[PDB]
Parts: structure tokens; C-alpha cells; sequence
């Protein structure tokens, strides 16, 4: 069981570093599109660069 | 007399404020398109709210 349990923690470790990861690339994917949000709905249109 | 005095009273402004057309179409032009914006906009909530 102790070995098991080792495995078992390999398999978890592996599973909160994935996450770990993951969420801050699906958090900045979020994030950027707020900045697209602020961008684009009319400011890219006032700000069209005239 | 003081009709035509008036005529040249107003020639000078004529002109002066004439030159301004072209401004005042793409002012008009611009705020066209708060216009649409405010319109489109007006939609997207109504929308949500339904």
C-alpha cells in the first residue's frame, strides 16, 4: 500500500503541476480577451487611428 | 442703403462661415456612428435582458 501510495502521489503530483500550469494559460487566455473587450467594441472605431 | 449695408454685413460671415462645410460633413459623418453604435448597443442589452 505504501507503494501505492507513492505511485499514487506520482500520478497526483502530475496532476496539480498539469493544472497548475493549465490555469494560467486559460487565465491569460481569458485576460486577454477582457483587453479585447475593452479594445475593440467601439475604442477601435473612435481610436480607428485617424 | 441700409439694405445693402446689411448685404455686406453679412457677405463677410458669408464666406467666413461657408468655409466651414466640409468640417461640419465629417463631423456629421462621425457622429453618425455614435448614433449607430448607441442603436446596435441599445439592441445587444435588450437582448439580454429578454
Amino acid at each position: 500500500l505504501r507503494q501505492r501510495h507513492t505511485e499514487l502521489e506520482r500520478e497526483v503530483s502530475r496532476f496539480e503541476d498539469q493544472t497548475q500550469q493549465q490555469r494560467q494559460q486559460y487565465a491569460q487566455a481569458k485576460e486577454s480577451l477582457t483587453t479585447l473587450n475593452r479594445l475593440i467594441p467601439q475604442v477601435t472605431l473612435l481610436l480607428d487611428e485617424t | 442703403w441700409q439694405s445693402a449695408r446689411e448685404l455686406l454685413r453679412d457677405w463677410p460671415s458669408q464666406r467666413h462661415l461657408a468655409d466651414r462645410v466640409q468640417p461640419l460633413r465629417m463631423r456629421l459623418s462621425e457622429l453618425e456612428q455614435r448614433l449607430n453604435n448607441q442603436q446596435n448597443a441599445e439592441r445587444l442589452l435588450s437582448e439580454f435582458c429578454k
